[PDB]
C-alpha cells in the first residue's frame, strides 16, 4: 500500500 | 560486506541523513528508501512507482522511473556505484 511498506519487501 | 559509494551515490544518502563513508548494502537500501521518501520520489497514488526525472537520483539510476517491484535499475545503478571494500 504505502511506499514505506513496498521498499520493506525489497530483496537486498 | 562493506561498500564505499561512489561520490554521487555518497551525496545522495547523506541528503537522506547518512554520517558514514563506509556501508553495508543494507544501509545504502535503507537510505535510499529514506531519500525517497524524504523527497517525495515516490507515485502519490501508486506508490510502488518511483518518479526520479529531475532529480538527482535520476541521474544515477538513468531512468525517469521505476517500480520497486521491477528493481532492477536500481540494483544495477547499485552495481555501479558501489565499491567493495
Amino acid at each position: 500500500e504505502t511506499f514505506s511498506d513496498l521498499w520493506k519487501l525489497l530483496p537486498e | 560486506t562493506q561498500v564505499h559509494p561512489r561520490a554521487p551515490l555518497l551525496q545522495i544518502l547523506k541528503v537522506a541523513g547518512a554520517q558514514e563513508e563506509v556501508f553495508t548494502v543494507k544501509e545504502v537500501m535503507h537510505y535510499l528508501g529514506q531519500y525517497i521518501m524524504m523527497k517525495q520520489l515516490y507515485d502519490k497514488q501508486r506508490q510502488h512507482i518511483v518518479h526520479c526525472h529531475d532529480d538527482p537520483l535520476g541521474e544515477l539510476l538513468e531512468v525517469g522511473s521505476f517500480s520497486v517491484k521491477n528493481p532492477s535499475p536500481l540494483y544495477e545503478m547499485l552495481k555501479r556505484n558501489l565499491v567493495i571494500l
